[PDB]
């Protein structure tokens, strides 16, 4: 239930959903993350050749505004086959190839919106995703066929048409807003109608384990840099430069933040509860890491939900397995590995 | 380990055409996909067209329909027929190839200019 009103290069991981067994169906994953802007070309290679039917997740981004994507495909690895992932991006002189080296908590609802302008190529690209905790449950893509808000989790498919109509009406409103803003921000920063620019929106609400309201968010960004955001008290704005102060004043004079507070404190919480209940078999589970040590000292963790975890040198970003679970490892060059997870009885410790 | 010999570049009038050719050395079983990326005014190089030894092709959106890639049944050699060239196709075109172990090799490139 949504509202009703710089360049970073990617990090690449190539891995399987499950541990590889020669002859056993599996899933090959390429997780690209931490990059900006969102234009990226990702290929999955099999023996120096492009794999034909590769799918990918809906575009989303992290706190720092950097985007992340999961490209994946079903495959049965054998003895001779070798695999890799290729990534192109504006920050790369040539596409990078990475080979597949075979050898009790709070809750949240978050909506992510991304608009990218396409000078002289039609409307801007618009992508919207919705999350409960670390489980995405709705999406919208302007380039897609439906032109509707679409489910991405079982527990949201129960909702009837009045819900899906209202969501489709609300997302298209979020789209129009971004389209207008793209032309506006172009004007206030004196940029040409020939360049491509990105506008990102994020908002949502947190609740304790008692499902009572904890925190609320509403942030806006231009070309990967902060533009305006709601303070933690949800009653005032943070403008980032002389251009965003003009918006801050127009919004404080129209008391926009008051309508936001109501949603973030009331409506957002209310539907987060309805979702948590409707998908309790999913959202309210906790899966514990299937964990062991790899020797360079490397600590491993597989098939755990939610993604929040701590291992304590090289620490690789947590990555989706593609089945709802996540993975992570850490490395260091009389040593111990500490594993604080929100689904383990008590912290674990590991040593050779 | 592999060397890529490029030819066919140069200057051409708008609306003209050019045929690029790239030939791989080494063992005939040491290269699978071959194709071309092209330099942007910026830092990156964009995909133009490539083809697997079995004939599977992929093109960059901005040359779809105008450019065609092909391969010699015998030798490891690919051909890029560029038609209806525009000034925005001016760039250095780099041939590349992939080993059957997903190792990438890259040629020196060939400047293509469209008045």
């Amino acid at each position: 239930y949504m509202l009703d009103l710089i360049q970073r290069t990617p990090k690449i991981q190539v891995y399987s959903r499950h541990p590889a067994e020669n002859g056993k169906s599996n899933f090959l994953n390429c997780y690209v993350s931490g990059f900006h802007p969102s234009d990226i070309e990702v290929d999955l290679l099999k023996n120096g050749e492009r794999i034909e039917k590769v799918e990918h997740s809906d575009l989303s981004f992290s706190k720092d505004w950097s985007f992340y994507l999961l490209y994946y495909t079903e495959f049965t690895p054998t003895e001779k086959d070798e695999y890799a992932c290729r990534v192109n991006h504006v920050t790369l002189s040539q596409p990078k190839i990475v080979k597949w080296d075979r050898d009790s908590g709070s809750h949240s609802m978050r909506y992510f919106f991304t608009s990218v302008s396409r000078p002289g190529r039609g409307e801007p690209r618009f992508i919207a995703v919705g999350y409960v905790d670390d489980t995405q449950f709705v999406r919208f893509d302007s380039d897609a066929a439906s032109q509707r808000m679409e489910p991405r989790a079982p527990w949201i498919e129960q909702e009837g048409p009045e819900y899906w109509d209202g969501e489709t009406r609300k997302v298209k409103a979020h789209s129009q807003t971004h389209r207008v803003d793209l032309g506006t921000l172009r004007g206030c920063y004196n940029q040409s109608e020939a360049g491509s620019h990105t506008v990102q929106r994020m908002y949502g609400c947190d609740v304790g384990s008692d499902w009572r309201f904890l925190r609320g968010y509403h942030q806006y960004a231009y070309d990967g840099k902060d533009y305006i955001a709601l303070k933690e008290d949800l009653r005032s704005w943070t403008a980032a430069d002389m251009c965003a102060q003009t918006t801050k004043h127009k919004w404080e004079a129209a008391h926009v933040a008051e309508q936001l507070r109501a949603y973030l404190e009331g409506t957002c919480v209310e539907w987060l509860r309805r979702y948590l209940e409707n998908g309790k078999e999913t959202l309210q589970r906790t899966d514990a890491p299937k964990t062991h040590m790899t020797h360079t000292l490397r600590c491993w963790a597989l098939s755990f939900y939610p993604a929040e975890i701590t291992l304590t040198t090289e620490l690789v970003e947590t990555r989706p397995a593609g089945d709802g679970t996540f993975q992570k490892w850490a490395a260091v060059v009389r040593y111990t590995c500490h594993v604080q997870h929100e689904g383990l009885p008590k912290p674990l410790t590991l040593r050779w | 380990e592999v060397k890529l010999v490029e030819s066919g570049g140069g200057l051409v009038q708008p609306g003209g055409s050019l045929r690029l050719s790239c030939a791989a050395s080494g063992s005939i079983f040491s290269i699978n996909t071959m194709g071309w990326y092209r330099q942007t005014p910026g830092k990156q190089r964009d995909l133009v067209a490539d083809i697997s030894s079995g004939g599977s092709t992929k093109y960059g959106d901005s040359v779809k329909g105008r450019f065609t890639i092909s391969r010699d049944n015998t030798k490891n050699t690919v051909y890029l027929q560029m038609n209806s060239l525009k000034p925005e196709d001016t760039a250095v075109y780099y041939c590349y190839g992939l080993s059957y172990s997903n190792d990438d090799y890259w040629g020196q490139g060939t400047q293509v200019t469209v008045s």
